[PDB]
DNA sequence: TTTCTGTCTCGTGCCTGGTAATCC
RNA sequence: UGCCUGGUGUCUUGGGUGU
DNA sequence: GGATTACACCCAAGACACCAGGCACGAGACAGAAA
């Protein structure tokens, strides 16, 4: 019973989405500490999306705001610096199909 | 005191300030070198001279 | 049953090795 | 006469701040 | 194939030789045995 328990707990605790002994080459940052500075910050954090294109081999096109983003992601809210444009926030009426 | 600050200090021409920043205000050390081999292999015992 | 005790199991201990672009 | 103390991991990762 | 892709600063959080199996020292209990 320790296998599944430890695997799930490790992946959720550290954010590395994979086996513990394969930490390298695994997608990191999937799980993050909830931001509780203020209510709006928590609400924003719970509705955040990430594009795992990384920093190596960057290009401007993935970071741009496309025409098809209308109504599905926020045109104004994006971080500064490295993750600009790659991190998106759902619009206020958006949903994800189940 | 990164590399760009070092370049700014070079541009000002202040060699003494740069030497003091990188030695006295940081990791300064004393070693003994052989006058022949030129390596830091001298076994120096200061108290026994 | 009283008394001296055996000797082999066993608690405590431990050694030590297995197991992403671009550019030249 | 009962007599005073300086000594602080490392490696990853994430989120941020100023240009 | 190789090498390199701005500067500085803050904070928080999770992991870092474990282990198992064979070898030794000491002890003790419950059963032997004479009386
Ligand atoms: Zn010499």
């Amino acid at each position: 019973s320790t296998t599944i328990t430890s695997g799930l707990k490790y992946s959720l605790a550290t954010g590395n989405w994979g086996e513990q002994k394969k930490a390298m080459s695994s997608r990191a940052g999937v799980s993050q500490v909830l931001n509780r500075y203020t209510y709006s910050s928590t609400l924003s954090h719970l509705r955040r999306t990430n594009t795992p294109i990384g920093r190596d081999g960057k290009l401007a096109k993935p970071r741009q705001l496309h025409n098809t983003h209308w109504g599905l992601v926020c045109p104004a809210e994006t971080p500064e610096g490295q993750a600009c444009g790659l991190v998106k926030n759902l619009s206020l009426l958006s949903g994800i199909s189940i | 005191f990164g590399e760009m600050e070092r370049d700014c200090m070079i541009a000002h021409g202040a060699a003494g300030f740069l030497k003091e920043r990188l030695m006295e205000a940081s990791d300064a050390f004393r070693v003994h070198v052989c006058g022949i081999c030129g390596l830091m292999s001298v076994i120096a015992n200061l108290k026994k001279n």
